[PDB]
């Protein structure tokens, strides 16, 4: 993807993270586990939901065909009518299919961007108190217990304390 | 000790397309195209359609004896007509401005038939022998029930001068016609007078029809032809007939009581005993999708028609293998 | 000591929509949709329109006595006609191929009326008693000023054989008509001859009109009907009339001097004493916007019509609270 | 936004920066203030201006309705005419509204990208001579006077000198 | 020691446009718009078009003596007609429902001409003197080769009662006509009878034509007019003629043997001795581009027409100076 | 560009790199030269190729004009026919031109993104064993011979070994 995170420097997603689209995994002496980042997840749900509704809404005013009959000596205008009806169906079919292709691309990139930003938000907190491993993970120089871990997810990781 | 950043995966096999990549597996997706229907013709929000079955609009309106089912039809939501109904014009001929009339019906939900010129009120002409083997009813020669085929009485056809006045509040659909006989002998045999006409007048209309003699092919056993005409008689306006032969006179006309959204649907299907908010010529639609691909000609509150086989939006993210 | 990177904010409350978010406040934006007009009918780049007021195109062209304002109209930019003008055909009837003629006017900016058959030149027929109470002028019975209603002179209507030649360089719009009387008595009373016709010929035209007798409703107090016809007479071509009754003869015809871009606009508005480069049926437009939403039928150098209520492009960036 | 800078790791914009879309704020013993980055600002003005003109230009060739009248027995072609006219208006209305929605999204992201790139341009100069604070700012290890600050905006910050 | 990351550059000067920047130089690009044609009319996948040259569809079908090249034309792919062919209706007049017939030809690839009423079989009427100076052939007065202009024989024109039966399997295009003479003297001079008609009947058709006398302008030296009519005679159906003057009778009619995709192309170009899979009125197209901008009216397997001057997609990346 | 790499922190492309869209240049005591990154290059070729075909495919079902003639008293429907034909050509012309403009922008940004990601992939390997110079290059703290260089292109650069 454009932002390099999803199936990039983060090789794959987590079956184990059930309660959000993006989040954290921690490992220390007390144990390990997953925690969803509520804020970025909810921003994603709002964006995708607005997108879908926006797509539905824009296509609500669109061509509707009507029955018209013509006799054996009105073939020209019958043909005109047919070509008009078909022409608009082809235009709207094109519009729908293209919008879906284009916005699917944007949606996948959006998720990649949200992951990348979450990774940077954490990177900018830890700074030099952790080794950036290259795979989505940061290895701490100090012992980081569960409340230490919570503070990293908080946005509160007291850098000067370590 | 480490903390990792990551994203969701699941067992989903749902796929979406993009410009640069097809068949991308995603954690979540949303289909937006309705592909199914019930395959039936249904009531539209409770209101049953007019299903002409084997009758055409002409057979119904003129009163083809085979179309007695539709002698007094209630209010309809839409109309359903086959592609080639068998019961059209039993006696061969033409229906003038037929397509413009059918278009007029797409704005009509209810007719109320009324009598404007009683059959018995033809005192100087024979009005009960205007029948043909082409329009049989119960094995006997009959005729279009809404118009009277008048012929000579005691060897004379005196000039007809009738007038009807639209006193009722609703626009009136008046139908009449003219008989084109096979030869000069048939003309005198039925109508005495060799040269005849039918003149019709309203506020707007100024018509004069003359019969057209010609050797013609037999159609449903008949050499003669019937050419039918129509008009919309405004309120407080009078239609004025004058003729000395070949006149197919109106008996019953239709009041236009309900105007509104309707359509003539072409379909071979019969009634489904069913209800729906959206109907197509091949079946009804019940879904919340913004799109469908069943058929372009719909009636009701419908999704938008597209010619796609597949429209699926990604909501989630690229799923891992 | 530190250096920071940042971006602009301001007091702007302007909002733009996106696919994923509505009502995003931005530092700068650019409206691209014109929503205002002046509510007036105006000159189009100096050139005043033809405002028919209470007259229709038919009333104007035939010369309805109530439409003398338009007896000689200058060059126009566009034409404005009400939805239901009162002064149309004072004497009831029809105008043949009327809509095709109106379409022809959308390519015309100027007519110059000229005399092709003088009223006095009818020596064997009465040409000064062709009037009716349906077409009053100053309390007296008058008639369409551009055509002559000819009747019998000293109890005889001899066959008319007139011809006009288009010597002038410009295509000519010729208008004539035929009178449909109420009954056989009226026919002989006005024209002597019981069976009549009007034959018209040009290079292309090969017409033969016959009057159509019929009892009809009264319209503006008249039983009779007038059916009007027209043609475009090429340069160096001659129109040939022949008739023995019921002929409504041309007196004045119109030269087509200026062809070009024009239109017939439907509007109840009157003249605004105003100038503009873009006009709509509900008012004129003066802006540099690429779009507007006033009305689809415009004339001049106009923005493009869309059905939006709002089109606003972001130029600046997301503004901070 | 997709690029994480605007209303991301840079919490909000600056009322105080009047002469550009993006720029710098400095703080040292001599004082403090704002300076617009001319180059990135001008690149932004050119892009947005070309976009607007591109949008206007593409919509200049578009359907124009014309008056046509029909008699009482030409209802079918009158209806055909109506549906044709309306059909094209709906197509062009859709095109306009969608273009605006799509390009507004791209314009907002464009600005975010320009900010992010400006932040990286500076980050790549300072390298290890400054603490990356996490909020758009860099705190220097040495005293950085006004000419030192100017050199960072220059693209000239002599890293080896410090 | 260092390692650097970088990207490709080359000597390319190819440029692409974007929304924010025009004329961006890229390393690679792909033109997708075909701008060239050969300027010739060509065979369409081996099958040569019908090039009417100076003849119109009417001149060809009626058999204008100047159009003998097309007396028996093979199967065609498309038809090419000039804008204003000189050899149309040599004898002036009209061709009824002409445009509806031309539209019918866009669904036809082959006619086979056959004889339905032999010229010699007119025993009570003169059939070999139906000629005019307006339709010359080799300096002599001739006439439309596919229809017979019948006139009185030994001072009498007895009533004609002919019938033809469509026994062959293919729909038949039947053409006939009616002569409108200049005056009453010419009528009796050619046809004896003063009041005449032509009645035509099929399964559907019920026609009665009457000649229309009128003083008319001379066109190609003629005062008289010819009005031509047509119909499609179904299989197993019979066409029935009856007339006592002014009848232009069919001699040859056309069988419709091949139906399919065709078109009438307007072009001044002549045959190019060439082959192509895609043809336009100004030349043929041979390319794999998805688009072209030559002309909207094409036939064959063609790219899609757009009004652009330039469509170029970037494939590579922004090239360095 | 949106991603800052192409004509950004990497000033210009390389005439010398012939066998790929993106890659590496190395310099050590043994010599110097270019090497294309096969994987990112091939991902780019696949994406652009799918795009082109997608564009061609979507425009394959589009309005085709047909000849219809009308007599001198059928000017209204002749005009209707003309306006219908022209209307659809204008719609399809717009669609084609806009798609090309929009996707050209996306294609250029795609390349920029692939370069940026390749630069990050390498940055995340070297970590603190190399000076990030700011121009696309990394200067090593140790001698990096050709097999050392190969390992950086591999994705295998054994960080702990240095
Ligand atoms: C123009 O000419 C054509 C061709 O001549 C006319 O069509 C033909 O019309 C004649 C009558 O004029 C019909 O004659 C009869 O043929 C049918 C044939 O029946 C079967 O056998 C043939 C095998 O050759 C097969 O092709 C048919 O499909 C069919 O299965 C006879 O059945 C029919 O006689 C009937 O006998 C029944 C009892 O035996 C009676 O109940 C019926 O009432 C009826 O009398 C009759 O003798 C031709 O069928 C017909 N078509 C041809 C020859 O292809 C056409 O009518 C004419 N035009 C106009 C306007 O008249
Ligand atoms: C088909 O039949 C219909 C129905 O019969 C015909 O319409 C009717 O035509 C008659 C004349 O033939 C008219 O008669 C008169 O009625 C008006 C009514 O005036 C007011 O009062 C009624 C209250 O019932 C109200 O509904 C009206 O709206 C109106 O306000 C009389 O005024 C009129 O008499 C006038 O007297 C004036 C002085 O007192 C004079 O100046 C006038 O010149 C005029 O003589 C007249 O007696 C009906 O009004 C009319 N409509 C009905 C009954 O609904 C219709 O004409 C016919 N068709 C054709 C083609 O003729
Ligand atoms: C309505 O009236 C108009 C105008 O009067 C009619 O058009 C005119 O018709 C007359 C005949 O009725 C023609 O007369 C002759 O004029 C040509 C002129 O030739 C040249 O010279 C003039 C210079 O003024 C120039 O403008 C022309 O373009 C042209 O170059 C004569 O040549 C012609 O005489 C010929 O002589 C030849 C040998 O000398 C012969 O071989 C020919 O057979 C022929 O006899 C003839 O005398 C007018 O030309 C014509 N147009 C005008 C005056 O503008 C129109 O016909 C009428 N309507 C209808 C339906 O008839
Ligand atoms: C995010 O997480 C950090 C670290 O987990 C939070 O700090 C901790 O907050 C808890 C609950 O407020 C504190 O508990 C308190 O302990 C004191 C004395 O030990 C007691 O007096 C209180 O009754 C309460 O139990 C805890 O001390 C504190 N620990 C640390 C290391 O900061 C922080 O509050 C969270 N911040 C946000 C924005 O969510
Ligand atoms: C961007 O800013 C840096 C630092 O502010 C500029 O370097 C400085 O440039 C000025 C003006 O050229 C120099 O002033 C000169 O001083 C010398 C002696 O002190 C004098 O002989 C000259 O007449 C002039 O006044 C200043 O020395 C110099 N200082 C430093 C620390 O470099 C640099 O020129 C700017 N670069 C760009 C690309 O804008
Ligand atoms: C990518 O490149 C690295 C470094 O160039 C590769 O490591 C090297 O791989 C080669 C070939 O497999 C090794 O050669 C072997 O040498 C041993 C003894 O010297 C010999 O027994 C074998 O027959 C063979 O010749 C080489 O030792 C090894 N060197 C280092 C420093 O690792 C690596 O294999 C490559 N990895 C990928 C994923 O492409
Ligand atoms: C009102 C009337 O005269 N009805 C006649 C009818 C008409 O005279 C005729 O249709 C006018 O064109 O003709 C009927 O006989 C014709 C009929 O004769 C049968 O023997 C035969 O089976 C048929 O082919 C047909 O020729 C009719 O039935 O229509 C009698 C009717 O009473
Ligand atoms: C040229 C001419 O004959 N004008 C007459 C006119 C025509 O004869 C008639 O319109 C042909 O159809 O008739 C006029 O009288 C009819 C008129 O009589 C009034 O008394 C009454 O008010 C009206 O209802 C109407 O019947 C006419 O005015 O049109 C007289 C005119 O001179
Ligand atoms: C079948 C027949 O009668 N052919 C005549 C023809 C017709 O009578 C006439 O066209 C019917 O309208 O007329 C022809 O003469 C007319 C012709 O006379 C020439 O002298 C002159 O050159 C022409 O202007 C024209 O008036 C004809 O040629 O058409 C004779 C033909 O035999
Ligand atoms: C994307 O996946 C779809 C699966 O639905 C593929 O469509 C099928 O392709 C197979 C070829 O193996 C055909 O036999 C089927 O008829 C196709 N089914 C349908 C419903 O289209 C499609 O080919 C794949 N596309 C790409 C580019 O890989
Ligand atoms: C975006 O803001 C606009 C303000 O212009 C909102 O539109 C108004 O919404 C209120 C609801 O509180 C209505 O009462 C008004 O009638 C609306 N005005 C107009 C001009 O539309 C709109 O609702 C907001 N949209 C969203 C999604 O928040
Ligand atoms: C982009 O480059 C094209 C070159 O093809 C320019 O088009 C030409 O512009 C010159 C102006 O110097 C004109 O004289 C030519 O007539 C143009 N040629 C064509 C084929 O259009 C175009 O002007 C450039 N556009 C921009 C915005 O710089
Ligand atoms: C997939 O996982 C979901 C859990 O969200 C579960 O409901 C479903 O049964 C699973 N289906 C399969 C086929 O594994
Ligand atoms: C419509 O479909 C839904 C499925 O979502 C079903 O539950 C319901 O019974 C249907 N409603 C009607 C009125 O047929
Ligand atoms: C907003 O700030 C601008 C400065 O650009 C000023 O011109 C304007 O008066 C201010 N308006 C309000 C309402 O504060
Ligand atoms: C058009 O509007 C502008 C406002 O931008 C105004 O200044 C000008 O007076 C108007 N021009 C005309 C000709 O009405
Ligand atoms: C450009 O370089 C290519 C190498 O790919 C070569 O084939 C071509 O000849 C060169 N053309 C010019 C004009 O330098
Ligand atoms: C079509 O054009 C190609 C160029 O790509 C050329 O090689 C070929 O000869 C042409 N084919 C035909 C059938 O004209």
């Amino acid at each position: 993807g454009l932002f390099g995170a999803i199936a990039g420097f983060i090789e794959g997603g987590w079956q184990g993270m059930v309660d959000g689209w993006y989040g954290y995994h921690h490992s220390n002496e007390q144990g390990s586990g997953y925690a969803a980042d509520k804020e970025s997840t909810q921003k994603a749900i709002d964006g995708v939901t607005n997108k879908v509704n926006s797509i539905i809404d824009k296509m609500n005013t669109q061509f509707e065909a009507v029955g018209r009959e013509f006799n054996n000596l009105e073939r020209r205008i019958e043909n005109l009518n047919k070509k008009m009806e078909d022409g608009f169906l082809d235009v709207w079919t094109y519009n729908a299919e293209l919008l879906v292709l284009m916005e699917n691309e944007r949606t996948l990139d959006f998720h990649d961007s949200n992951v990348k930003n979450l990774y940077d938000k954490v990177r900018l907190q830890l700074r030099d108190n952790a080794k950036e491993l290259g795979n989505g993970c940061f290895e701490f120089y100090h012992k980081c217990d569960n409340e230490c871990m919570e503070s990293v997810r908080n946005g509160t990781y007291d850098y000067p304390q370590y | 000790d480490q903390i990792c950043i990551g994203y969701h995966a699941n067992n989903s096999t749902e796929q979406v397309d993009t410009i640069m990549e097809k068949n991308v597996t995603v954690t979540h997706a949303q289909d937006i195209l309705e592909k199914t229907h019930n395959g039936k013709l249904c009531d539209l929000d409770g209101v049953k359609p007019l299903i002409l079955r084997d009758c055409s609009v002409a057979g119904w309106l003129l009163g083809n004896p085979m179309c007695d089912e539709f002698i007094n039809v209630p209010e309809w939501s839409y109309i359903v007509e086959k592609a080639n109904p068998v019961n059209d014009l039993c006696y061969p001929g033409d229906f003038n401005d037929y397509e413009e009339l059918k278009h007029l019906l797409s704005r009509i939900n209810h007719f109320e038939k009324i009598q404007i010129i009683p059959k018995s009120s033809w005192s100087s002409h024979e009005a009960s022998l205007g029948v043909s083997s082409a329009c049989p009813y119960q094995g006997k020669s009959s005729f279009f029930r809404n118009v009277v085929w008048l012929i000579k009485k005691n060897s004379t056809y005196p000039t007809i001068k009738r007038s009807y006045n639209n006193t009722n509040q609703e626009d009136l659909l008046v139908l009449w016609g003219i008989h084109h006989p096979n030869d000069a002998a048939e003309q005198t045999k039925l109508y005495r007078n060799p040269t005849t006409y039918i003149s019709v007048g309203t506020s707007t209309l100024n018509q004069r029809l003359v019969p057209r003699i010609a050797t013609r092919s037999k159609v449903n056993g008949q050499n003669g032809r019937m050419e039918f005409f129509w008009t919309i008689l405004k309120p407080n306006d009078a239609i004025n007939f004058e003729s000395n032969g070949n006149f197919i006179a109106p008996e019953y006309a239709y009041k236009i009581v309900k105007k509104g959204d309707s359509t003539i649907m072409k379909s071979e299907l019969e009634y489904g005993n069913c209800n729906t908010k959206c109907q197509t010529p091949m079946g009804a639609i019940n879904s919340s999708m913004p799109f469908h691909n069943i058929h372009p000609l719909t009636i009701g509150e419908c999704p938008k028609y597209v010619k796609s086989n597949r429209l699926v939006l990604a909501t989630g993210l690229r799923n891992s293998p």
